[PDB]
This record gives structure tokens, C-alpha cells and sequence, in this order.
């Protein structure tokens, strides 16, 4: 008898479920099919409209305070809600409903963890993440834009084989996979130790993979399973494809000034 | 009720509700209403969601633009980054260098068949695949129409076929039906046989797993997907190959080379046979409803030029047709104010004068969520939504006051009438439009023991199977596009050309104090466009006009109706409380809510 997993999906753009499903280990087939019982999520359910409302009730009911929550996207304050609406009502509704049995609640990346690109200034919609509005129940925080894949995955498999939410950080993250900033064990590391730097794109320095600090690489203040675990199976991470990483785990990063503004005091790092 | 582009709107009829829609990206409600007899006789899409990216834009430096507004999307991600650093090269007179066009065009035409083959595959196909049908599949004769179907695809026997049905008879059997939950299972609107049921079924788990390969492109020169990074002035993935240490190397340009491969394999032996077998299936059935607006008004903005910043070039060619008019491709130019323009009398933005459009560079963006008087339920709780005041988070472009479809079936009846009219650059979409008519027409019927038919492109385009179509033969040709693309490369960097950036305008004190630009895009659901007006290094205004707002836009200043309204019009359903029908035609426009709203 597989958890039920209800995902429901706020304000987004919909590239957590994306990178979810890249997964390899464990593959989101076996996910689907073998481990949890993905009953409600609006990117592949078959059913729609009532048909898909109707889910909701049937599933809180029969494994109430047994089913997990996941939140992609986050819910608006402003226009009454209604700037997301679902089953025509305000969004913020719906995941308070679902909240309130939930075993447990996922905040699946950046969006739903901390507000995302919809609160940057001026936040015009007032997008608030999950947890200042769903205050009396567990969440674990999976921040990124979007998390990787095999992250997403992981937490899920913790979950499962455990009955457990895993070891959190003060701000509410798995251990296992946020305990380390990128510029901790990132290979361009040895650049950065000796002050070889990349000053503008595609010079003789970003050539020989110099590190990126100076064009404004946010990976010591940034933390992520990026520089070790890395991206699609391993294939590679912003750094080693060229582009500083953006910060784009961490709170509050599309207003930390433009993302080519080198971190200052470097000394500190 | 009122007439509008030859359709006969009524809302008279019974009021049907779906909201939400499923099986998209993001949010949509939709209502119609429909006859004595089932027709669906009006049809209103409501987009019910919005970020405001285009507010959050203001002030911010326009080279950290695209990173913002990739986040518009996660599903078709990078498109609107490629839409953002063009619009800032156009507004600063920057020429990126030749492997930085390349290596876009590679990553644009990877993420065009991930995201065409998973729509298909993962949203779509249940709308047209019966899965507990294919439960009772023989699983022999499954075998033998997978010969038939694809006599290349070497996955074709009858114990694999059988082991997959296993795994979902256990699946379902175990009571916990997850995705397939209270489906609409046994409708009669669904006629495939059960061994094509159990054959789709199979490739959508295929395509499950080897989506994920097809991505590794983007991470390789992008670092990640979703959302690779990009970059003003060109690509952050630097070359060398010896003179392990720089983003791109031979090593890495191999492993991108044997993915390419590997997509042009799935596009021919799994994608193409299957939404070919599948129409010519529905077509013998009757079903070619949801023509709507493709039938009349179609646009693109022209796209995959072989020779950079040459547009006469393009290998998609673009344009505007009107009024079904196949002989007379009108260019259309983006720049131009009296060309593209939205309007939000039926949406809820406001503006100064709302009886006009605004072309994007004067575009305004400033919400106003208000209900009409006509409206069941309450301002947060909706019961029928009152399309004759505002009624969504989308907005209406228009095209010379025209409403259009955009999209592939687009893009590929543009593709058509270029080639007719002396166009070489569109041969191959020509080629693939007549080959996929002699099949579904004749080849496939004859294979299967069925009557041949004798559709014309012209009347069989216009339909939801065609919208299909043309979106798996778009997957197929930019697959082998991308494979030229690859070899350009691979021969610019061996002749000596490592340059990946332009950077003699990245720093803001070479910029002019004042510009604007516009970037376009062919993205997989249709025409993109970003404008932007710089001023004093920072954005002054930032307009995305995105393809689902073209197709999913609500009603215009004169009533007209956008390409999701239209396309629904005239379709009969089998059950009204059942939307097999509305997610069968919305779907095969591969909605996306949040790009057309961001
Ligand atoms: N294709 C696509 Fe997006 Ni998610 C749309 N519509 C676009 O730019
Ligand atoms: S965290 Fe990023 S990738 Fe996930 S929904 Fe938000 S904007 Fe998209
Ligand atoms: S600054 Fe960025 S590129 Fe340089 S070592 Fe630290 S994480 Fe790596
Ligand atoms: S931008 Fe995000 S994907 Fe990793 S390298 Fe930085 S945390
Ligand atoms: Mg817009």
C-alpha cells in the first residue's frame, strides 16, 4: 500500500515537476509506479474539473494524517487571492484545506520554500511561501530553481523507506543534501585559492576554466548539492558549463543585486 | 448570442464547467455551453493564474533579464531566455558570435522535441488512449500492429508487451489508480483498439525514461535543465579542445552528437508512427474536429535561419495568412506598432483607453482583477464566469485587429504555402505534410484492412489531429536540423573559431543611454516575442507576448474570439459532465498557462 503523495501546484512555472521526473536514481517511472500513489497533480492526472476536485476529498478522507503534501509554487495575498484560482477560488483555499491532514508537507523548490521569482520587488501579486501561511504542520524546505532532480527524488525516497522527514537546518532543509555551500567542494576551487579569474566572458582565463567569481558567481553564499552531486545524472552544473551559479537556492536571491555583481569582501570566503 | 469569424456563438445552451483543466502547464478554467444535441456552441478560456514578471522586470539590469524570465516557464524553459538576450543584442546592436548561434540553435531545437514528445506522450495521449483497454490487450497481435505501426522500432515483441501490461494490471489492481483515477475510462469517445491502447501506453513509459537523456544537451551547455543558463553577447560554455578543463571540448560536442542521434531515432521509429497511426485511426472514426481558427488566420514569426541574421533564410518560415488564403503569405514584422498589439477589454489588466491595442514596446501591464454583473458566484467563488466583461489573466494579441493561431500546425501551414510559392528553405515540412497525408490517407488504412481516404492537406490541417501532426513533425524536423546544426560546430571550431562571446558592449557605460529591442522566438507552442526599452543601463519597460496568449486569449474589442474558443466550437460531445472532447482539442495546442499569463 504506496504513500499518497497530493501535489498540488500554486503560482509556478512548472520546472520542479520537470525536474523531477529527469530522475534517474530512482527513475520517476518507479516512482509513480512503485512507491508513492501520485493521486492528484495537475501536470498528468487523466481526470479534470469535478472529476479531479472529487479526488482530493477521497484521498484526505481514507488516509488522512497518512498522505504527504507537496507544494510547487506558492499562494498570492493580492487581488483577493484570485490571481491564482482553482475550482474558482483563491489557491491559498485549496492548500489549507489539503494542508490540515497532511502527515507531512514538501515545499518543492525556490517558489514554494521562499516566495520565488513572483516576490521579487515589487511582488506584485504579494506571493507568500508555504510555510508563513501554513504555520501548525511539518515542512521540509527543497529550495532551488528547481531542485535537482536526483534531490527531489531522494527526499521522497528518505521519506518512504523511513516514515521520517530527514534532518533539518535551522531554515528547514534535508541535511543530506544542503549541508554544503557549491564553493566547498567546487572543482574550479584551486582557481579561486591562487586568484585566477575570469574578468570577461570568453577570455583566455574562462577558457581554461578559471573560477567565476569576479563575474558575480554566488556558490559561496549558496547552499546546494550542485558541485558534487551536479545536474541530469551527473552531467555537469552551472560552474562547470561556464555561468557563476545565481544563488538560486537560497532566500531572497533575485534580490541580491544583479547577478554579475561579484560578492564583495572576499576575504570572507 | 452573436456571429463572429463565421462562428455562430450561443450561450443559451447548457453551462458546462472544467476548472481546473489538467493536463497543462499552469491554470486554466474553462466553461462552454452546448445544444439540445451536445455541440458545444460557445466557449470561454479563462486564464487563472499571474506572476507579474513583466512589474518585477522594472529597474533591473537588462543582462539579468533572461534569467527572470526563463522562469516564466519551466516546460518550454530557455525559450524565453533566448527571447530576452536577442531582445537586449537587438536593443544594443550586438552580433554574438557564429558557435554561440549554433550552440542556441542546438539547445533551441533539443528543447522543442523534449517538450513536443512529452506533451505528447505525457499530457495529450490520454486523450486519445483508452489505458484500462489496453489492459485487455492480446498481447501477440499488440506485437504485430507495433510491425506494422514502426518496422524499425526494435522494442516489437509479444512477452515485452505482456510484461508492461502486467506491470499495470498489478498497478490497477492494487486499487491506488494514482494518474489514472477516476479517468474517463470507457467513454465512447475513445476508439482505439485495445493493442494501440496497450501499444501507446508502452511508449509512454519509453518516452518517460528517455526524456531525460534528451535534456543533457542543455546541461552540457547550459549546466542544468530545467532552466540553462544563457548569456548577453553569446554562451557561457567556453571551447577548447586541448590548448578537460573548459566547459565544451570534443568529449562534451560527442556526447551531444550521440544524443542528437538518439532523438532522431525516437522522432522516426516512435513519435511520427504513433500520432500517424493514432489520427488515421480517429480520422477513420470522423473526428476531425477543432480546426477553429487554423482553418482561417495562422502566424509565425519565422525562425531557424541557416545563415545567422538573415530571416530571408529561415527554415520555418514565417509570416501571416488570412481567411484561409494559402496563395498570399503576409510578412509580418514585430517592430511594427500597427502590426502586433493586445488588448485587455475581456482581461483584467486596465488601461488608459481600453478600446484600443498596444503594441508591446507601449505595452502596460497594471492588474485589475473585477468580475461582471453577470458573473454566479462571488469575486472568490466563481460558479459561472461572465465572458462579456473581463474574464482572464490573459491578455489578447491580435494581428492587424486579426486574431490568429499560433503553433506548430502553424508553422507548418506557413511552411506549405512558402514552399508552394518558390520557398526551398521549407522543403522538408512540405515533404513531411504530403508523406504524412499519403499515410493517413492511404498507406496506414491499407495496412490495417481499413477504407482509404482522399482528405486534402487543406481540409485535413485544420483539425485537432492535424494540430497533432504538425507538432511530431516539427519534433522529427528539428531533430535533424539540430544534427546539422551540430556539424556546423564541430567544422566553425576545427577551421579555428573558438569565440562564444561578444563582449565589446557588456559593461553599461558602451551602452547607448536610450534603446529598445525585440527578440522572437519560435517557441514550441507558437510565436514569442520579448520587447524591451532600456533607459540609463535599466529596464524602462519589459513586454513578453507569449504563444499561449495568442491561443488561449479571451475576446477582443470587437467580440473576436481567440484559437482555444474557436477550436472548441462545433464539437459534439459524447457526455457533457465528461470533457474527453475539450481536453482532446485544448491539449492539442500544449497549453501554457503561465507563460501566457507570467
Ligand atoms: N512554447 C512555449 Fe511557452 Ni511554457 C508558451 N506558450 C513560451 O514562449
Ligand atoms: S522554484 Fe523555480 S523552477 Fe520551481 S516553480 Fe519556482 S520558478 Fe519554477
Ligand atoms: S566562486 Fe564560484 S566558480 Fe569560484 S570556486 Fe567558488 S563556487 Fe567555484
Ligand atoms: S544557480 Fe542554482 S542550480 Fe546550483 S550552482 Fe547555483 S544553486
Ligand atoms: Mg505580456
Amino acid at each position: 500500500p504506496r504513500t499518497p503523495v497530493l501535489w498540488l501546484h500554486g503560482l509556478e512555472c512548472t520546472g520542479c515537476s520537470e525536474s523531477f521526473i529527469r530522475s534517474a536514481h530512482p527513475l520517476a517511472k518507479d516512482v509513480v509506479l512503485s512507491m508513492i500513489s501520485l493521486d492528484y497533480d495537475d501536470t498528468l492526472m487523466a481526470a479534470a474539473g469535478h472529476q479531479a476536485e472529487a479526488i482530493l476529498e477521497e484521498i484526505m478522507t481514507k488516509y488522512k494524517g497518512n498522505y504527504i503534501l507537496a507544494v510547487e509554487g506558492n499562494p498570492p495575498l493580492n487581488q483577493d487571492g484570485m490571481s491564482c484560482i482553482i475550482g474558482g477560488r483563491p489557491f491559498i483555499e485549496q492548500l489549507k484545506y489539503v494542508a490540515k491532514d497532511a502527515k507531512a508537507i514538501i515545499s518543492w523548490g525556490s517558489c514554494a520554500s521562499w516566495g520565488g521569482v513572483q516576490a521579487a520587488k515589487p511582488n506584485p501579486t504579494q506571493a507568500t511561501p508555504v510555510h508563513k501561511v501554513i504555520t501548525d504542520k511539518p515542512i521540509i524546505k527543497v529550495p532551488g530553481c528547481p531542485p535537482i532532480a536526483e534531490v527531489m527524488t531522494g527526499v521522497i525516497t528518505y521519506m518512504l523507506t523511513f516514515d521520517r522527514i530527514p534532518e533539518l537546518d535551522r531554515q528547514g532543509r534535508p541535511k543530506m543534501f544542503y549541508s554544503q555551500r557549491i564553493h566547498d567542494k567546487c572543482y574550479r576551487r584551486p582557481h579561486f585559492d591562487a586568484g585566477q579569474f575570469v574578468e570577461e566572458w570568453d577570455d583566455e582565463s574562462a577558457r581554461k576554466g578559471f573560477c567565476l567569481y569576479k563575474m558575480g558567481c554566488k556558490g559561496p553564499t549558496t547552499y546546494n548539492a550542485c558541485s558534487t552531486t551536479r545536474w541530469n545524472e551527473g552531467t555537469s552544473f552551472p560552474i562547470q558549463s561556464g555561468h557563476g551559479c545565481i544563488g538560486c537556492s537560497e532566500d531572497g536571491f533575485w534580490d541580491k543585486g544583479s547577478f554579475y555583481d561579484r560578492l564583495t569582501g572576499i576575504s570572507q570566503f | 448570442a452573436y456571429a463572429t469569424q463565421g462562428f455562430n456563438l450561443d450561450d443559451r445552451g447548457r453551462r458546462i464547467v472544467v476548472d481546473p483543466v489538467t493536463r497543462i502547464e499552469g491554470h486554466m478554467r474553462c466553461e462552454v455551453n452546448v445544444d439540445a444535441n451536445n455541440v458545444i456552441r460557445n466557449a470561454v478560456s479563462t486564464g487563472t493564474m499571474w506572476r507579474g514578471l513583466e512589474v518585477i522586470l522594472k529597474g533591473r539590469d537588462p543582462r539579468d533579464a533572461w534569467a527572470f524570465v526563463e522562469r516564466i516557464c519551466g516546460v518550454c524553459t530557455g525559450c524565453h531566455a533566448l527571447a530576452s538576450v536577442r531582445a537586449v543584442e537587438n536593443a544594443l546592436d550586438i552580433r554574438i558570435p557564429k558557435n554561440a548561434h549554433l550552440i542556441r540553435e542546438i539547445m533551441a531545437k533539443t528543447l522543442q522535441v523534449h517538450d513536443h514528445a512529452v506533451h505528447f506522450y505525457h499530457l495529450h495521449a490520454l486523450d486519445w488512449v483508452d489505458v484500462m483497454s489496453a489492459l485487455k490487450a492480446d498481447p501477440k497481435r499488440t506485437s504485430e500492429l507495433q510491425q506494422l505501426v514502426s518496422p524499425a522500432h526494435p522494442l516489437s515483441s509479444a512477452g515485452y508487451f505482456r510484461d508492461i501490461q502486467n506491470r499495470l494490471k498489478r498497478f490497477v489492481e492494487s486499487g491506488q489508480l494514482g494518474p489514472f483515477m477516476n479517468g474517463y475510462w470507457g467513454s465512447k469517445a475513445y476508439v482505439l483498439p485495445p493493442e494501440a491502447n496497450l501499444m501507446a501506453v508502452t511508449h509512454y513509459l519509453e518516452a518517460l525514461d528517455l526524456q531525460k537523456e534528451w535534456v543533457k544537451i542543455h546541461t552540457i551547455f547550459g549546466g542544468k535543465n530545467p532552466h540553462p543558463n544563457y548569456l548577453v553577447g553569446g554562451v557561457p560554455c567556453a571551447i577548447n579542445l586541448d590548448g578537460a578543463s573548459a566547459p565544451v571540448n570534443m568529449e562534451r560536442l560527442s556526447f551531444v552528437k550521440a544524443r542528437i542521434d538518439e532523438i532522431i531515432e525516437f522522432n522516426k521509429n516512435v513519435y511520427v508512427p504513433d500520432v500517424l497511426a493514432i489520427g488515421t485511426l480517429y480520422k477513420q472514426a470522423g473526428w476531425l474536429y477543432g480546426g477553429g481558427l487554423a482553418a482561417t488566420n495562422v502566424l509565425d514569426y519565422g525562425e531557424y535561419p541557416n545563415v545567422a541574421y538573415n530571416k530571408s533564410t529561415d527554415q520555418l518560415p514565417g509570416g501571416a495568412i488570412l481567411n484561409g488564403n494559402w496563395d498570399e503569405v503576409f510578412p509580418v514584422d514585430p517592430r511594427d506598432s500597427q502590426q502586433v498589439q493586445e488588448f485587455v477589454s475581456h482581461s483584467w489588466y486596465k488601461y488608459a483607453d481600453e478600446s484600443v491595442g498596444l503594441h508591446p514596446w507601449d505595452g502596460v501591464t497594471e492588474p485589475n482583477y473585477v468580475l461582471g454583473a453577470n458573473t454566479k458566484g462571488t469575486r472568490t467563488r466563481i460558479e459561472q464566469i461572465d465572458e462579456s466583461a473581463k474574464y482572464s489573466w490573459i491578455k489578447s494579441p491580435r494581428w492587424r485587429g486579426h486574431a490568429m493561431e499560433v503553433g506548430p500546425l502553424s508553422r507548418y501551414i506557413l511552411a506549405y504555402a512558402h514552399a508552394r510559392s518558390g520557398n526551398k528553405y521549407a522543403e522538408r515540412p512540405k515533404e513531411q505534410l504530403e508523406y504524412s497525408a499519403q499515410m493517413i490517407n492511404s498507406a496506414i488504412p491499407k495496412a490495417l484492412g481499413l477504407p482509404e481516404t482522399q482528405y486534402t492537406l487543406k481540409q485535413l490541417l485544420p483539425s485537432t489531429i492535424g494540430r497533432t501532426l504538425a507538432r511530431a513533425l516539427e519534433s522529427q524536423y528539428c531533430g535533424e536540423m539540430m544534427h546539422s546544426d551540430w556539424h556546423d560546430l564541430v567544422a566553425n571550431i576545427r577551421a579555428g573559431d573558438t569565440a562564444t562571446a561578444n563582449v565589446d558592449k557588456w559593461d553599461p557605460a558602451t551602452w547607448p543611454l536610450q534603446a529598445k529591442g525585440v527578440g522572437t522566438v519560435a517557441a514550441p507552442r507558437g510565436a514569442l516575442g520579448h520587447w524591451i526599452r532600456i533607459k540609463d543601463g535599466r529596464i524602462e519597460n519589459y513586454q513578453c507576448v507569449v504563444p499561449t496568449t495568442w491561443n488561449g486569449s479571451p475576446r477582443d474589442y470587437k467580440g473576436q474570439i481567440g484559437a482555444f474558443e474557436a477550436s472548441l466550437m462545433n464539437t459534439p460531445m459524447v457526455n457533457p459532465e465528461q470533457p474527453v472532447e475539450i481536453l482532446r482539442t485544448l491539449h492539442s495546442f500544449d497549453p501554457c498557462l503561465a507563460c501566457s499569463t507570467h
